[PDB]
RNA sequence: UGAGGCAAUAACAGGUCUGUGAUGCCCUUAGACGUUCUGGGCCGCACGCGCGCUACACUGACGGAGCCAGCGAGUCUAACCUUGGCCGAGAGGUCUUGGUAAUCUUGUGAAACUCCGUCGUGCUGGGGAUAGAGCAUUGUAAUUAUUGCUCUUCAACGAGGAAUUC
RNA sequence: GAGUGGAGCCUGCGGCUUAAUUUGACUCAACACGGGGAAACUCACCAGGUCCAGACACAAUAAGGAUUGACAGAUUGAGAGCUC
C-alpha cells in the first residue's frame, strides 16, 4: 500500500542473489544455476560437477 | 515445462543439493545420512536413508 | 506485528488446515502462493506463533519451513474455537 | 573458478565438469509393448524419453 | 536604431518560435541523445515540476527572476518551455541556483552543477 | 566511528487527538433521532461512515482517502 | 607417452567475520551501525610504483582479391542464440525465420596469413593520443562524455638508462 | 628467444585532493588480486527523506476508544499524511 519502498530491480547485480546465501557478488549464473562461487564449491558434489582434470 | 537438456540436468543437481540440505538440518536428531531421488511415471520418489526411521 | 484480524484469520485458518507453512525469505512480495495475504504478514505472524512455542521454524536455502506442533494445535483450536479433536494434517488420507 | 573465497594467494584456478551423455534408439511396435517396455526398465538418474510420430 | 539586437537561434529557430513551438517540436529539432530520451518514457515525468516552475514565474515580482525551484533531477534536458527560470540543481548536497538561458538548450541540468570541489594539489 | 552531530529539532509522530467524538447525531424530545454530517455513497461504506466537514471538502475517511463528494 | 586431477606427516598467529541464516566475544539498535527512497561518490589529479594495450613501419601500412580453425553457448510459463528479405555509407533499422540444439545460429567463410596492386622512407600513406561536430544502440536514467558509427583534429613515440619478467 | 623498464592511453596500488572520494591485501607468497569491467543497483562512503520488518513475558494506557489510515493544502527532490 506504501508506494514508497522500491526502485527497479530488473537487471544488473541487484536483481539477483545466490539461492543459498544472498550474496550478490561472485555469482555463477551459467547453466541458470545461480550460485555464488563460494557456495558453488561447497555444493559442486551434490549438483554433479566433479574434478577430472 | 520445456527446458534445455543441459539446463535440466544441472537443475536436477541443484534440486539434489537443496534437498540434502533441508533434510540434513531437519532430521539431525534422527541420524539422517543422505537421500536419493528416483523419478517414475505417476510419482516422484525420495528415500531418506536415516538411522532412526521410527522417529521419521 | 500489525495486521488486521482478517489476514490473521487467513493465516491461522490456513495453517490449522495444512499443518505446515512455507514462505520464501523475501519480504516485498505482497501476496504468497496459497495465502491471500502479504508475504511479510506470513513470516512475522508465523515467527510470532513460533517464539511462544506452538510452531517450530527451519530455514535452509532462503525458504523457512514452518511446522505446527501439538501445543500449537491446542491454540488455534482455541483461536478458531472449533471443537476438541477438530482437525490438522493428522488423518492419514483415504488409504494413501 | 578461483579456489579462494577471498582474494589472496596465487591465483589458483580450479575447473569443475559434469558429463552429459545422450543416446537415442528408435523402435516400431504396438501400443501394448511400448507401455510394457516403458513403465518398467525404470532407472533412477537416467532420463528416459519416448516421443512418437514422424514430425 | 531599429534592430533591437536579434534573438538567439537554436538550430535555425529564433527565440520566439521556440517560446510557443512546443517541447515535442523542440526535441524534434534537437540532436541524437535528445530525440532518444524524448522518444522513450512518455507517462509522467517533469510533472508538478513544470507546474511549480510556472506558478513561481507567474508569482514573480515582475521585472525580476522567479523564485528558485529546487529539484534533484540532474538528468532533465533543457527545453524552451523552461527558458528564463531559476532551478536549484542539486549536486550531492545543496541546490545550485542556475538561470536557464537561450543557449543552454538541450544540455542536461547536471552539467550546470559541479559534483566535486576542483583539486588544488600541493598547496598549504 | 564519529558519533552524533545534529542542527537540532527532532521529528515527532502523530497523536490521534482525543474527542468523545460521536455526539454527532441529534435526538429530539423523545425520541426521534436525526443524524448529523452526511454519509458516503460508496458500496464499501454501508452509509454508516460519515464525511469530514471542512471547506468545499466533504471527505470519506473509511474510504481510507477514497473519493470527493462536495455540497 | 604430452598435459592435468588427486595427494601423507607437519608447520604460518599467511588470507578470508566483506560468500554464507557458519560462529565466540564486543559494539550498535529508533535522532539506527537496522532497511529502503532521492542524489553524489568509488572515475576525483602537481606526482611515485605494478599488470598491461597500441606503436615507432618497407619480414610494412593501405586497397582489391584468395580463404582456413578449435574449445564454447544459447528462449517457459519467455524474450536467449539468431539465418534469410528488403532499407540504411555506417552503426543500425524492419518484416519474417530455424533452434530447449551433433538437427537452427554455424562450415562460427576468425585473425594473423596468401596473392595483385598503390605508397617509397620523407614523424611518410608508420602511429592514433587529444579534441570538435553529427548519427545510432543498452537502459527509468548516459552530463563527469556505458558502447557503437561518420567526418575532422594528426600528439608522443626514429627500438628505449640502471635495472628485471617468462 | 620474445619482452617489460623509455612513449601514448588502459588498468590496479600509493600519495594528494575530497561532503565522500567505502574497504581488504604490502617481498617471492600485496598492486588485470577479492572473481573488484561500480551510471541506479551492487554499496560498505558522502548530502538528505521514510519504515520496524523492536519475537516474546509482565506491567501501563484503554471500549466513554488502545491503535491505523488519508483526500486537498502547507510542506518536500518527490503524486512520502515525513510533518502541520
Ligand atoms: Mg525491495
Ligand atoms: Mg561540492
Ligand atoms: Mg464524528
Ligand atoms: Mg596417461
Ligand atoms: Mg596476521
Ligand atoms: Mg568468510
Ligand atoms: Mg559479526
Ligand atoms: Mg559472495
Ligand atoms: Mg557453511
Ligand atoms: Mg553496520
Ligand atoms: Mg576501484
Ligand atoms: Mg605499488
Ligand atoms: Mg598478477
Ligand atoms: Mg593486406
Ligand atoms: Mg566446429
Ligand atoms: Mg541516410
Ligand atoms: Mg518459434
Ligand atoms: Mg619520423
Ligand atoms: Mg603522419
Ligand atoms: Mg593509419
Ligand atoms: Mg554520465
Ligand atoms: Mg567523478
Ligand atoms: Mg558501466
Ligand atoms: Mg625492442
Ligand atoms: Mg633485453
Ligand atoms: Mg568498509
Ligand atoms: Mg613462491
Ligand atoms: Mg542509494
Ligand atoms: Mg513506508
Ligand atoms: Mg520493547
Ligand atoms: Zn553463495
Ligand atoms: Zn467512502
Amino acid at each position: 500500500e506504501n508506494v514508497w519502498f522500491s526502485h527497479p530491480r530488473r537487471y544488473g547485480k541487484g536483481s539477483r542473489q545466490c539461492r543459498v546465501c544472498s550474496s550478490h557478488t561472485g555469482l555463477i549464473r551459467k547453466y541458470g544455476l545461480n550460485i555464488c562461487r563460494q557456495c558453488f564449491r561447497e555444493k559442486a558434489n551434490d549438483i554433479g560437477f566433479n574434478k577430472f582434470r | 515445462a520445456l527446458i534445455s537438456k543441459k539446463r535440466k540436468l544441472v537443475a536436477d543437481g541443484v534440486f539434489y543439493a537443496e534437498l540434502n540440505e533441508f533434510f540434513t538440518r531437519e532430521l539431525a536428531e534422527e541420524g539422517y545420512s543422505g537421500v536419493e531421488v528416483r523419478v517414475t511415471p505417476t510419482k516422484t520418489e525420495v528415500i531418506i536413508r536415516a538411522t532412526r526411521t521410527q522417529d521419521v | 506485528m500489525l495486521m488486521p484480524k482478517e489476514d490473521r484469520n487467513k493465516i491461522h485458518q490456513y495453517l490449522f488446515q495444512e499443518g505446515v507453512v512455507v514462505a520464501k525469505k523475501d519480504f516485498n512480495q505482497a501476496k504468497h502462493e496459497e495465502i491471500d495475504t502479504k508475504n511479510l504478514y506470513v513470516i512475522k505472524a508465523l515467527q510470532s506463533l513460533t517464539s511462544k512455542g506452538y510452531v517450530k521454524t527451519q530455514f535452509s536455502w532462503q525458504y523457512y519451513y514452518y511446522t505446527l506442533t501439538e501445543e500449537g494445535v491446542e491454540y488455534l483450536r482455541e483461536y478458531l474455537n472449533l471443537p476438541e479433536h477438530i482437525v490438522p494434517g493428522t488423518y492419514i488420507q483415504e488409504r494413501n | 573458478t578461483r579456489k579462494t573465497p577471498n582474494g589472496e594467494g596465487s591465483k589458483t584456478w580450479e575447473t569443475y565438469e559434469m558429463r552429459i551423455h545422450k543416446r537415442y534408439i528408435d523402435l516400431e511396435a504396438p501400443v501394448q509393448i511400448v507401455k510394457r517396455i516403458t513403465q518398467i526398465t525404470i532407472e533412477p538418474g537416467v532420463d528416459v524419453e519416448v516421443v512418437v510420430a514422424s514430425n | 536604431k531599429k534592430r533591437v539586437f536579434k534573438t538567439h537561434s537554436y538550430r535555425g529557430v529564433d527565440l520566439e518560435k521556440l517560446l510557443e513551438m512546443s517541447t515535442e517540436d523542440f526535441v524534434k529539432l534537437a540532436p541524437a541523445r535528445v530525440r532518444r530520451r524524448f522518444a522513450r518514457g512518455m507517462t509522467s515525468k517533469p510533472a508538478g515540476f513544470m507546474k511549480k516552475l510556472r506558478a513561481a514565474k507567474l508569482a514573480a515580482p515582475e521585472n525580476e527572476k522567479p523564485a528558485p525551484v529546487r529539484t534533484h533531477m540532474r538528468n532533465m534536458i533543457i527545453v524552451p518551455e523552461m527558458i528564463g527560470s531559476v532551478v536549484g540543481i542539486y549536486n550531492g548536497k545543496a541546490f545550485n541556483q542556475v538561470e536557464i538561458r537561450p543557449e543552454m538548450l538541450g544540455h542536461y541540468l547536471g552539467e550546470f552543477s559541479i559534483t566535486y570541489t576542483p583539486v588544488r594539489h600541493g598547496r598549504a | 566511528k564519529k558519533v552524533y552531530t545534529t542542527p537540532k529539532k527532532i521529528k515527532h509522530k502523530h497523536k490521534k487527538v482525543k474527542l468523545a467524538v460521536l455526539s454527532y447525531y441529534k435526538v429530539d424530545a423523545e425520541g426521534k433521532v436525526t443524524k448529523l454530517r452526511r454519509e458516503c455513497s460508496n458500496p464499501t461504506c454501508g452509509a454508516g461512515v460519515f464525511l469530514a466537514n471542512h471547506k468545499d471538502r466533504l471527505y470519506c475517511g473509511k474510504c481510507h482517502s477514497v473519493y470527493k463528494v462536495n455540497a
